């Protein structure tokens, strides 16, 4: 009843994805975990997956742009409730001010006060909250994702909307700190050669054939994919071994020596 | 066909334990726990007795679930003779707890048929009138050792007198992990607990997790005209000893012994399945849990020595033999580029680019960041707020002096990068001093 | 550390805003501000005696407001008085700062030796 | 008015802030408080724990014994009581100010008998034999702050709800300046003390200081868990100044248990009851008549098992109300009874009981573990054999296990779990630095409790140590088949 989309190197991960975010609650897992290191497509995959089924309501949160505990539960608060009434515009909703959550406890107050008065709807609906990032988090101590784990416990169980936490993390040792709740995780590798190879031709030669340098370099004096396409291969074969397999930084040296 | 997805559909529900209660699958070794469980709440939702356990058991090792198998088996018969308040050691504090049970209190009380409103002292009086035939109050108390610790335990101790003293008949259900929590609570506290401890059945044998998968996996109602068929075929599979299902099931014996472990890969392998055939060769094969257990293990130390490139290889190398020769194990980033270009040249004198300095410094970073590398003497992760807090006010010495004095230490050793590192590598032979 | 430099940043950025409902402040204050105030957004940040603060806590900030790019609404500057030279100073910053940085700096000698 | 910060959950009582120095224009403008509608105290929340039962309860001839065992339900504590009761009264019929203050472990029968003794003094003052008082009783355990005592007890006092500090102004206004003639008698408990003296000696040194009054007429009875707190927390010359009674709650003894037991199950045992065979419902005295016992020596060990270890009351009559516990789940899984000739509580019930006090499931846990824990906890085991240091490196017990994995290779049960414990079983895993499941069995020995491990972000520098003891682990690695002959 989902859709798979087409992701180039990341067919397992986006198996996995099919297979665990639904839009029933009584198969779907409380807690997802999507670990792996920067530029292995973590976001670009679950972008993909939700725009792939657009009939799944998520809300995207960058714990970075937050920084601390309270800012993240007063984020859950706000986007949760403008979610739903741009979701649901024909339910009269009382607006919660978001500000009044200061501890978890009041999240788990708010959340029950907002989720009670959508109860009018017919079928069990999932609420996907998407923390992309959540070890991005600048204070970051250990008890906090034990929190935000055991969430759900405290939130009525035959409630019409049902809260769904995907975690994005980066590093290993802080998701090995919680191996006994045996949460699911997809882990997504980093790329090979190859791989960022392919990856940067595909994301990067319709922007460098279309560049204005170069229109302006075949008028001051196919074939235009080829060349971007093998200034795109010069650049992974002169510095593979500097930058590693970043894509990011590869970006960056593509659009330095570009012009 | 729409039977194989009823099918899918049924398997993934009795795989996440979503079924109705009278459905409710509840694996044999467990059974007599639960049986306890069954008998310590039927004594207070029915006979008025009050009561206070704590139940010990590791993570995943179905407190919860049993807790609310019981409570929901009580609420289709007796939903008029009791209410819940359930509280978290994680996010209840010792000030919120008070406005979560006063809060739950309220709700509860209009469910059948104000205690919350005012400051925390009133709200805690009209608590303790409330509560130091009749209602009876089940608590049901998660991760209860946080509310044991070196600080006045307040709640505890006015829970417990509420179960000695109080008309009201009050059902506590303490959970925690910790095996010595008797030992957590203050003398006063202690002696008018019950000491009515439930440790938590373990899987104890092989045979204990082959029942309980058979127990998850066998659909017991025909809503799918596959469901015989399936039945038959998971018979066959889990009768023969040298199967690929027992080899896995012995394997997490041997390893997790964690049904839940299990279940979180076999969900997958029968929500990707497309038919019923491919259902059934997939468990024939389970080469999905060969998959799904490569995929685990694919950012650990040895996923990401394989994602390094020769440059930044060379230098972890460097660094690696700078650590095994220093005394303390500490190196920086100058000890390990002149360990890196004698390297070279020995290698070039016996071609490969020597990189600068400048561009070193780039795979340096990389390599901290992928933590290979770790800071001296670094606490890194806080186990509190508090002491995140503390931390976050200070300023580290490391963080003034220049990048290239840094002391490191090694997360993987020479050894471990001469198993790993394959013989065909250009730099192995440096992998010995 | 960043925490109060987002903290600070973000009320300053909401009082000048007013003087020309309280929020929280934090860098969702950046992605609501034509939102509330209907506006685009133009933030110049000037971080004074550059050589004086933890460099680690400058690499985590910038990395920070690298996050408000994906707002259309929003564009930053950055002005940083340098004190002893730009060479010590990129060896105290993380090189994919640099690289994010190398995108359009100006260099100005302001010191009044320059030229006499 | 743009805010750095808000507070939008500030629930704030209605409480006064002037004290009672200022309700009147003079001292000799007071009048008499005992004549006042709100002095002197001169429970609506029942009714919302109510409901009513459709089924009737089967009430099993067990369940008297457990019923009347319960603490909610005074012998051996005779010169306790009289020493409370003469004090109480004498500073009572000579309208002074007296304190007592109670020390002792807990469940040695501190509250009831000062709740005995008050209840005595009432009934004394119903039979007008001393002048009427005022009873308080102020537990420092059930408070959200200790100053709330002060607020407490004026409440009682007056009736009317001041802030702690104004409360605590208006208390010193009324023991020191209101005349003896205008004011009651006043007897306060003043229960767990400790819980209100921890942060400073303010309300100690306060409740003590107004006894000191000519005019206070009150009357302060102060419990706790220690002797000497009055000695550290206000000075000897205070509590010379002071004067307190000193009286000292030894434990029981086992005597004194078995006569406490039996005291509750005075009127139950070698009793008649007439029992419905087909339901269980047991009625004091188609249907048997069973006589119900618990044998004399069951409750003797009990009551000296507990005597030895603690003492007190309530492990007593717990272990007896588990005995008997005990006894109606066999008696009901034997009979098939439901919950809507001889019956007796044995020995063997009350040796049950006492076990599942007494011993510890360390071992227990520790004997049905995994092969990978079990193997954690036996290399940690060697090193601290070997080097002798108590605490370890993870990285040496991560070699260590590698050690004893590649000696070990003639063993038929490693040979047949090293592909396990390397690669889980396949050929396209590669070979891992740690064994499978390493820091999910690490995790477990730490959330049991019985590991330690410092806070530390190296994985290989960071030490792990023992959180029980060595001889628990050598006798769990011991019943192991597969550790126990390498
Ligand atoms: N499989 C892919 N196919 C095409 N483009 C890809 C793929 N993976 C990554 N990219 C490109 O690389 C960029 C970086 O990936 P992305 O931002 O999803 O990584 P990430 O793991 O979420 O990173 P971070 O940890 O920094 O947040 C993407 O925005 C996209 O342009
Ligand atoms: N209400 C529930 N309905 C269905 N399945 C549940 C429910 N509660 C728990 N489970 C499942 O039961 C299994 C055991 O986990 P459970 O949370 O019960 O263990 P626990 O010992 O209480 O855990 P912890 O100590 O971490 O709180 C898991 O697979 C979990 O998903
Ligand atoms: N002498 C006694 N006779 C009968 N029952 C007793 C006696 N002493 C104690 N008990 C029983 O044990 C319970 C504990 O007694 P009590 O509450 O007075 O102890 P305590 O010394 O005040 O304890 P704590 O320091 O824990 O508050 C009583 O409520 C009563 O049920
Ligand atoms: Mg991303
Ligand atoms: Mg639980
Ligand atoms: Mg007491």
């Amino acid at each position: 009843n989902v859709t798979t989309p087409e992701v180039a190197f990341r067919e397992y991960q986006t198996n996995c994805l099919a297979s665990y975010i639904s839009a029933d609650p009584d198969i779907t897992p409380s807690n997802l975990i999507l670990q792996g290191y920067s530029g292995t497509g973590k976001t670009y995959t679950l972008k993909k997956y939700f725009n792939a089924n657009p009939n799944l309501h998520a809300v995207w949160l960058e714990p970075v742009e937050l920084v601390s505990w309270k800012p993240l539960l007063q984020a859950i608060a706000r986007t949760v409730q403008y979610k739903l009434k741009t979701l649901y515009p024909n339910i009269p909703t009382t607006d919660y001010d978001p500000l009044q959550v200061e501890e978890p406890f009041l999240l788990v107050k708010t959340l029950h006060n907002i989720f009670v008065q959508y109860e009018s709807l017919q079928e069990k609906t999932c609420l996907f909250l998407i923390l992309d990032g959540f070890d991005s988090l600048q204070d970051l101590d250990a008890a906090l994702f034990n929190k935000y784990i055991k969430l759900n416990e405290l939130l009525p169980k035959d409630s019409k909307i049902n809260i769904k936490f995907i975690y994005t993390m980066l590093e290993t040792s802080f998701l090995q700190r919680y191996s006994t709740h045996c949460i699911p995780t997809v882990m997504f590798p980093r790329y090979n050669v190859d791989e960022v190879s392919t990856i940067l031709v595909m994301s990067r030669c319709g922007e460098l054939m279309e560049d204005s340098c170069l229109r302006k370099r075949i008028i001051e004096e196919d074939q235009f994919q080829n060349v971007a396409a093998n200034f795109i291969h010069l650049i992974v074969q002169a510095f593979h071994s500097y930058t590693g397999n970043d894509i990011f930084a590869l970006n960056d040296l593509i659009d330095f020596k570009w012009p | 066909d729409p039977g194989f997805g009823s099918l899918q559909r049924r398997l993934l529900q009795q795989l996440y334990g979503t079924l109705p209660t009278d459905e409710k699958i509840i694996f044999t070794y467990l059974q007599d726990c639960q049986q306890e469980i069954d008998r310590i709440i039927k004594q207070s939702i029915i006979q008025k007795e009050s009561h206070s356990v704590i139940l010990v058991g590791p993570r995943q090792s179905y407190k919860t679930y049993l807790l609310d198998y019981e409570l929901s088996l009580l609420q289709q018969s007796y939903k008029e003779q009791f209410i819940t308040i359930r509280l978290n050691g994680f996010i209840h504090s010792e000030q919120t707890a008070i406005n979560g049970i006063a809060t739950q209190l309220e709700q509860q009380l209009q469910k059948i048929h104000t205690i919350s409103s005012g400051s925390l002292t009133e709200v805690f009086e009209k608590i303790l009138l409330l509560l130091d035939t009749k209602i009876t109050v089940v608590f049901i108390f998660d991760e209860i050792d946080t509310f044991a610790g070196p600080v006045r335990q307040t709640l505890l101790y006015n829970l417990f007198d509420m179960v000695e003293h109080s008309r009201v008949p009050v059902c506590i259900f303490g959970c925690t992990t910790k095996l010595n929590i008797l030992e957590y609570l203050e003398k006063r506290v202690k002696s008018r607990f019950s000491q009515r401890v439930i440790y938590m059945p373990q899987i104890q044998n092989l045979d204990d997790m082959v029942d309980a998968v058979r127990n998850l996996l066998t659909v017991r109602s025909e809503i799918s005209p596959w469901v015989s068929q399936w039945n038959e075929t998971l018979e066959k599979e889990l009768s023969d000893p040298r199967s690929n299902l027992n080899r896995h099931i012995r394997m997490n014996f041997e390893t997790f012994r964690s049904l839940p472990t299990l279940k979180n890969s076999i969900i997958p392998l029968v929500a990707t399945s497309k038919n019923f055939g491919s259902l059934c060769t997939a468990i024939k094969s389970c080469s999905f849990l060969d998959i799904y257990n490569k995929n685990q293990l694919s950012n650990n130390l040895t996923g990401r020595l394989q994602s390094l490139s020769d440059l930044e290889l060379a230098i972890l190398i460097s660094a690696a033999r700078v650590a095994l020769r220093a005394k303390d194990g500490s190196f920086n980033f100058n000890l390990a580029y002149a360990e890196y270009e004698k390297m070279i040249k020995a290698i070039n004198s016996r071609t490969i680019k020597l990189w600068l300095k400048k561009d070193v410094k780039n795979v340096w970073e990389n390599l901290v960041q992928l933590d290979f590398f770790t800071e001296k003497s670094a606490v890194g992760l806080r186990d509190n707020a508090t002491a995140a807090f503390y931390a976050s006010n200070y300023q580290f010495q490391g963080t003034m002096i220049p990048f290239d004095l840094r002391s490191y230490q090694m997360q993987i050793i020479l050894q471990e990068l001469r198993r790993i590192i394959p013989k065909s590598n250009m730099y192995y032979s440096w992998t010995q001093l | 550390n960043v925490r109060m430099m987002l903290r600070r940043s973000m009320y300053k950025l909401y009082s000048a805003a007013d003087a020309e409902n309280d929020v929280s402040y934090d860098l969702s204050l950046v992605e609501n501000f034509k939102r509330l105030f209907g506006k685009d957004l133009a933030m110049v940040f000037n971080f004074k005696d550059v050589d004086s603060i933890n460099f680690n806590t400058l690499d985590n900030f910038i990395i920070l407001l690298k996050s408000a790019f994906k707002y259309d609404h929003v564009k930053i500057s950055l002005i940083f008085n340098i004190n002893t030279n730009l060479s010590n100073i990129e060896k105290n910053l993380r090189q994919s700062t640099i690289r994010l940085l190398k995108r359009n700096y100006h260099k100005l000698d302001v010191s009044s030796n320059k030229g006499f | 008015v743009i805010r750095k910060f808000t507070k939008k959950n500030v629930a704030r009582a209605k409480k006064k802030y002037t004290p009672f120095s200022k309700r009147f224009k003079s001292i000799a403008a007071i009048p008499d408080l005992t004549s006042l509608p709100e002095f002197y105290g001169n429970s609506r929340f029942e009714n919302k724990l109510k409901t009513t039962q459709k089924h009737q309860i089967v009430e099993t001839i067990f369940s008297k014994v457990k019923k009347q065992l319960n603490s909610s339900y005074l012998p051996a504590r005779e010169n306790e009581f009289a020493s409370i009761y003469l004090s109480a009264y004498s500073a009572i019929e000579s309208d002074s100010a007296t304190t007592i203050y109670v020390a002792g472990t807990p469940g040695v029968g501190k509250t009831l008998t000062v709740r005995e003794v008050v209840k005595e003094l009432l009934s004394s003052s119903a039979q007008r034999e001393i002048p009427d008082f005022l009873y308080v009783e102020i537990n420092g355990l059930k408070m959200v702050k200790p100053t709330d005592c002060y607020e407490t007890l004026w409440n009682k006092v007056s009736g009317e709800r001041l802030t702690w500090a104004a409360s605590m102004e208006s208390l010193e206004f009324y023991f020191k300046r209101v005349p003896k003639n205008k004011k009651k008698t006043i007897v306060v408990l003043l229960d767990e003390l400790d819980a209100m003296v921890t942060k400073s000696q303010d309300i100690m040194y306060n409740f003590f200081n107004w006894t000191t009054y000519e005019n206070a007429k009150l009357i302060v009875i102060a419990v706790a868990n220690t002797m000497d707190l009055p000695e550290r927390q206000l000075g000897n010359k205070i509590t010379s100044r002071i004067g307190f009674t000193r009286i000292m709650f030894t434990g029981y003894t086992h005597e004194e248990l078995k006569n406490i037991i039996d005291l509750r199950l005075k009127g139950l045992n070698d009793s008649f009851f007439y029992v419905d065979t087909k339901t269980g419902n047991a009625i004091l005295i188609d249907v048997r008549k069973v006589r119900l016992r618990m044998s004399a020596d069951a409750i003797e060990i009990a009551s000296r098992k507990v005597a030895s270890v603690s003492g007190d009351a309530r492990r007593a009559l717990k272990v007896c109300k588990r005995a008997a516990e005990i006894a109606e789940k066999h008696y009901m899984a034997k009979h098939g009874y439901g919950y809507d000739g001889v019956q007796t509580v044995h020995i063997t019930h009350v040796m049950k009981a006492l076990n599942e006090t007494l011993n510890s499931h360390v071992i227990t846990f520790m004997t049905r573990l995994s092969f990978t824990a079990k193997l954690f906890i036996y290399a940690l085991l060697n090193l601290m054999k070997k080097n002798g240091s108590q605490e370890q490196e993870l990285g040496d017990i991560v070699d260590e296990i590698k050690l004893l994995i590649e000696v070990n290779g003639s063993n038929k049960f490693v040979m047949e779990i090293a592909k396990t414990l390397f690669q889980q079983g396949s050929d396209n895993i590669s070979e891992q630095l740690r064994i499978i499941s390493w820091d999910f069995v690490l995790n477990q020995l730490l959330d049991a409790g019985i590991l330690f491990k410092q806070t530390m972000k190296n994985d290989r520098i960071c030490c792990v140590k023992l959180n029980i003891s060595v001889e628990e682990a050598k006798r769990a690695m011991n019943e192991d088949e597969t550790l126990r002959n390498l």
